[PDB]
C-alpha cells in the first residue's frame, strides 16, 4: 500500500501513446502523496534498459518491457472505411466504424494494462521501488527523457544495433559444456515455439470472430432496410429482430477484443518473456566458454612460468563470476515459472469470467425476443 | 382457406450406384371430398416435383396464373449424396431441400386453381414404379430440350417490354424494391454463416493449442486447469458451427424462398405483359384484315370479299379472347399478390421464433459449460 | 490527419479528438 500505480488513461497522437502514470505513496521520497505524469512507450523501454545496465540488479528478475503500441493494423481497416464510405449506407459505414473502434479500444487496453503491470512489478519488488531512476520516472523531477536537443546520441546508438545484432548471430552456433544448462534449454526453445503456434492460432481466431460481429451489423442493417416496405403486421416483427443483430453484434464484437487480451496478449507477452530467459542461459554458459579460454591460457603460462599470476586470476575470476551468474539465472528462471504460473491462472480465469458474462447478456437478449414473439 | 395440410419428411436414399436417388415421404391431412381419405403419404423424388411444376407451368402460365417454382437444382448436393460420405454436409443439404419443397408444396395446393388440378390432387396418387439406366426417354424429352432453348433466348434477347397500368408496376416496383432489400439481408446473413464457421474453425484450433500447453506445462495443477478449458473450447467451436448451420438453413434459406416467392409474382407481371402484346398483335392482325376487305370493296370479286369478310369475323373473335385472357391474367396478379402478402404474416412470426430458439440455446449451453468450468479454475492451487 | 483517441478509466470510456 505505501506505493500504488494505475495507468488511468491514455492518449493515442499520431505514432505515439501517452500514458497517464498515476501514483499514491506513503513513501517520504517522494514531494507530494498523490501525482499524476505523462510518459511515452519509449520512456518505459528507457527505465527498462537503465534496470537492466545497473550491476547491482545484475541478480534480479527485472519485469519484461512492455510491448510497443502496434495501431497499425486498426488504423489501416479505419483509413480504408473512410475512403469507402461513398460505396455503402450510412447505417453500415456506422456500423463497420463502431466495429473498427471496439478492435482499436481493445489493442488499446491492452497496451495501457501491459504498462500498468510493468510499473506496478517495480513498485512491488523491495529494491526496485527504491530505484532512483524509476522514482525520477514516477513523482520525480518531471520528465527526463528527451530533454537533451542533440540526436548524435541516437546516431550513436543506432550504429551499435549492426556491430551488435551480429555478435548475437554468430553466438547461436555454440555447444554446451560441463553438465549444466542441458534439458531446460532444449524445452524453453520448445516451449517458445509452441507459445508462438498457439499467438498465431488465437490470433486468427479472434479476428474470424469481428468478422462475424460485422457480418451482424450488415445484417441487421439489411433486415431494417428490409423490414420498411411490407405489411405492418411483420414490418415491426423484423425491426425487433435488426435491433437484436444490432445488439449481438456488440458482444461478439467484445468477446473478440477480451479473447484478445486475455489469451492473445498473455501468449504475446511469455513469448518475448521466454527469449529473456534465453538470453540468461546465453550469458550464463559465455562465462563457461571464458572459463576455458583462461585454462587454455594458465596451461601454457605454467609452462613458462611467467604470467602464471595472472593467468590464474583471470581463471578464478571466470570460474565463480559463472557461479554468481548461475545463482542469479536459477533465481531468476525459477521466479519466471511463479510468475508464468500466476499469470495464466489468472487470465484464465478472468477469461472465463468474460466468457461467461456475454454468454448470458446474448441469452437474455435471445430470450427476451423469442418470448416477445410467442407472445405476440 | 383451404382445410389442407402437406408435410414432406423422412428423406430417404433408394436403389444403388448411378440410379440411386433421394426419395421425400410426402404427407397430407385434408378434410376436402376431392381426396379418397383424411390423411395419406406418398414417396416422391425430387425430379416428381420438377415434372409437377413443367404441367402446371404449361396449362397455367401461359393464361397468366402465378405457379409457384420448386427449390432449385443443386448439382453440387446431388454428388455429395451420390459418393456416400455419411457426414453433415449430406444431412444439412437434404434438411434444406426437405424444408424448400415443403414450402413449394403447400403454395401449390393453397392455391384455388391449382388445388383443383388433376396432377396435384389426382397425381398425389400413382405409384413411382423408379427404374434405372433407360436411355430411350433421354434420348427424347433431351433432343427436345436442346431445340427449345435456342428459341427461348433469341426472343427474350429481341423482346423485353415494362408494363401497362399501375396494377402491375406501382405494385410492380413495390416487388422489386422488397427483393432488393431481401438479396441485401441474405447476403449479410450468408456472410455472417461463413464468419461463424470461421470462428468455428479458430476455435477448434484454439482448443488443440490449449491440451497442447497442458501437456507441456510442469505444474500438475496448471496441466489440469488447461486440460479442461480446453475441453470447453471443444464443446464451443462444436455450438459454433451448429449455430452456423442454423443460421444458415434456418434463416438464410428462409429468405432465399420469400426470394423465390417474390420473383414468382414478377413473373406473374411479366406473363401479364405478355398477354397484353399478344392481344395487341392480334388487334394489329385484324386491321390488317378490316384493310384487306376494304381494297377489295372497289374489286369485283365477291368470293375474295366473303374470303375477307370471313377472316375479319375470325379475328373479331380472336381478340376478343385475347382480351377475356388479359382481364383474367390481371385478376390473377391481383390474387398472387395478396396470397403472398396474407401467407408473409401467418408464418413469418413463428419462423422468426425458431430460429431466435436457435441463438437461446447456443447462449444456455455457453453458460453452462462456463459455469462448470469455473468451479474448475478456482481449484487451482 | 490528426485523428487522435483518449481512453480513460472513471469503467473505461474512449474518446474521439478532432483536430485539423
Amino acid at each position: 500500500p505505501s506505493l500504488q500505480i494505475d495507468i488511468p488513461d491514455a492518449l493515442s497522437e499520431r505514432d505515439k501513446v501517452k500514458f497517464t502514470v498515476h501514483t499514491k505513496t506513503t513513501l517520504p521520497t517522494f514531494q507530494s502523496p498523490e501525482f499524476s505524469v505523462t510518459r511515452q512507450h519509449e520512456d518505459f523501454v528507457w527505465l527498462h534498459d537503465t534496470l537492466i545496465e545497473t550491476t547491482d540488479y545484475a541478480g534480479l528478475i527485472i519485469p519484461p518491457a512492455p510491448t510497443k503500441p502496434d495501431f497499425d493494423g486498426p488504423r489501416e481497416k479505419m483509413q480504408k472505411l473512410g475512403e469507402g464510405e461513398g460505396s455503402m449506407t450510412k447505417e453500415e459505414f456506422a456500423k463497420m466504424k463502431q466495429e473498427l473502434e471496439a478492435e482499436y479500444l481493445a489493442v488499446f487496453k491492452k497496451t495501457v494494462s501491459s504498462h500498468e503491470v510493468f510499473l506496478q512489478r517495480l513498485s512491488s519488488h523491495p529494491v526496485l521501488s527504491k530505484d532512483r531512476n524509476f522514482h525520477v520516472f514516477l513523482e520525480y523531477d518531471q520528465d527526463l527523457s528527451v530533454r537533451r536537443k542533440n540526436t548524435k546520441e541516437m546516431f550513436g546508438g543506432f550504429f551499435k544495433s549492426v556491430v551488435k545484432s551480429a555478435d548475437e548471430v554468430l553466438f547461436t552456433g555454440v555447444k554446451e559444456v560441463d553438465d549444466f544448462f542441458e534439458q531446460e534449454k532444449n524445452f524453453l526453445i520448445n516451449y517458445y515455439n509452441r507459445i508462438k503456434d498457439s499467438c498465431v492460432k488465437a490470433d486468427k481466431m479472434t479476428r474470424s470472430h469481428k468478422n462475424v460481429a460485422d457480418d451482424y451489423i450488415h445484417t441487421a442493417a439489411c433486415l431494417h432496410s428490409l423490414a420498411l416496405e411490407e405489411p405492418t403486421v411483420i414490418k415491426k416483427y423484423l425491426l425487433k429482430v435488426a435491433e437484436l443483430f444490432e445488439k449481438l453484434r456488440k458482444v461478439e464484437g467484445r468477446v473478440s477484443s477480451d479473447e484478445d487480451l486475455k489469451l492473445t496478449e498473455l501468449l504475446r507477452y511469455y513469448m518475448l518473456n521466454i527469449e529473456a530467459a534465453k538470453d540468461l542461459l546465453y550469458r550464463r554458459t559465455k562465462a563457461l566458454i571464458d572459463y576455458e579460454n583462461s585454462n587454455k591460457a594458465l596451461d601454457k603460462a605454467r609452462l613458462k612460468s611467467k604470467d602464471v599470476k595472472l593467468a590464474e586470476a583471470h581463471q578464478q575470476e571466470c570460474c565463480q563470476k559463472f557461479e554468481q551468474l548461475s545463482e542469479s539465472a536459477k533465481e531468476e528462471l525459477i521466479n519466471f515459472k511463479r510468475k508464468r504460473v500466476a499469470a495464466f491462472r489468472k487470465n484464465l480465469i478472468e477469461m472465463s469470467e468474460l466468457e461467461i458474462k456475454h454468454a448470458r447478456n446474448n441469452v437474455s437478449l435471445l430470450q427476451s425476443c423469442i418470448d416477445l414473439f410467442k407472445n405476440n | 382457406q383451404f382445410d389442407l395440410t402437406v408435410g414432406i419428411t423422412d428423406p430417404e436414399k433408394i436403389g444403388d450406384g448411378m440410379n440411386a436417388y433421394v426419395a421425400y415421404k410426402v404427407t397430407t391431412q385434408t378434410s376436402l371430398p376431392l381426396f379418397r381419405s383424411k390423411q395419406f403419404a406418398v414417396k416422391r423424388r425430387f425430379s416428381d416435383f420438377l415434372g409437377l411444376y413443367e404441367k402446371l407451368s404449361e396449362k397455367h402460365s401461359q393464361n397468366g396464373f402465378i405457379v409457384p417454382p420448386p427449390p432449385e437444382k443443386s448439382l453440387i448436393g446431388m454428388t455429395k449424396v451420390k459418393v456416400g460420405k455419411e457426414d453433415s454436409s449430406s444431412a444439412e443439404f437434404l434438411e434444406k431441400r426437405r424444408a424448400a419443397l415443403e414450402r413449394y408444396l403447400q403454395r401449390i395446393v393453397n392455391h384455388p386453381t391449382m388445388l383443383q388440378d388433376p396432377d396435384v390432387r389426382e397425381f398425389l396418387e400413382k405409384e413411382e414404379l423408379p427404374r434405372a439406366v433407360g436411355t430411350q426417354t433421354l434420348s427424347g424429352a433431351g433432343l427436345l430440350k436442346m431445340f427449345n432453348k435456342a428459341t427461348d433466348a433469341v426472343s427474350k434477347m429481341t423482346i423485353k417490354m415494362n408494363e401497362s397500368d399501375i396494377w402491375f408496376e406501382e405494385k410492380l416496383q413495390e416487388v422489386e424494391c422488397e427483393e432488393q432489400r431481401l438479396r441485401k439481408l441474405h447476403a449479410v446473413v450468408e456472410t455472417l454463416v461463413n464468419h461463424r464457421k470461421e470462428l468455428a474453425l479458430n476455435t477448434a484450433q484454439f482448443a488443440k493449442s490449449l491440451a497442447m500447453l497442458g501437456s507441456s506445462e510442469d505444474n500438475t495443477a496448471l496441466s489440469r486447469a488447461l486440460s479442461q478449458l480446453a475441453e470447453v473450447e471443444e464443446k464451443i467451436e462444436q455450438l459454433h458451427q451448429e449455430q452456423a448451420n442454423n443460421d444458415f438453413f434456418l434463416l438464410a434459406e428462409l429468405l432465399s424462398d420469400y426470394i423465390r416467392l417474390l420473383a414468382i409474382v414478377r413473373a406473374a407481371f411479366d406473363q401479364r405483359m405478355k398477354t397484353w402484346q399478344r392481344w395487341q398483335d392480334a388487334q394489329a392482325t385484324l386491321q390488317k384484315k378490316r384493310e384487306a376487305e376494304a381494297r377489295l370493296l372497289w374489286a369485283n370479286k365477291p368470293d375474295k370479299l366473303q374470303q375477307a369478310k370471313d377472316e375479319i369475323l375470325e379475328w373479331e373473335s380472336r381478340v376478343t379472347q385475347y382480351e377475356r385472357d388479359f382481364e383474367r391474367i390481371s385478376t390473377v396478379v391481383r390474387k398472387e399478390v395478396i396470397r403472398f402478402e396474407k401467407e408473409k404474416s401467418k408464418d413469418f412470426k413463428n419462423h422468426v421464433i425458431k430460429y431466435l430458439e436457435t441463438l437461446l440455446y447456443s447462449q444456455q449451453q455457453l453458460a453452462k459449460y462456463w459455469e462448470a468450468f469455473l468451479p474448475e479454475a478456482k481449484a487451482i492451487s | 490527419s490528426n485523428v487522435s483517441y483518449k481512453y480513460s478509466k472513471v469503467e473505461w470510456l474512449m474518446e474521439e479528438i478532432q483536430l485539423p
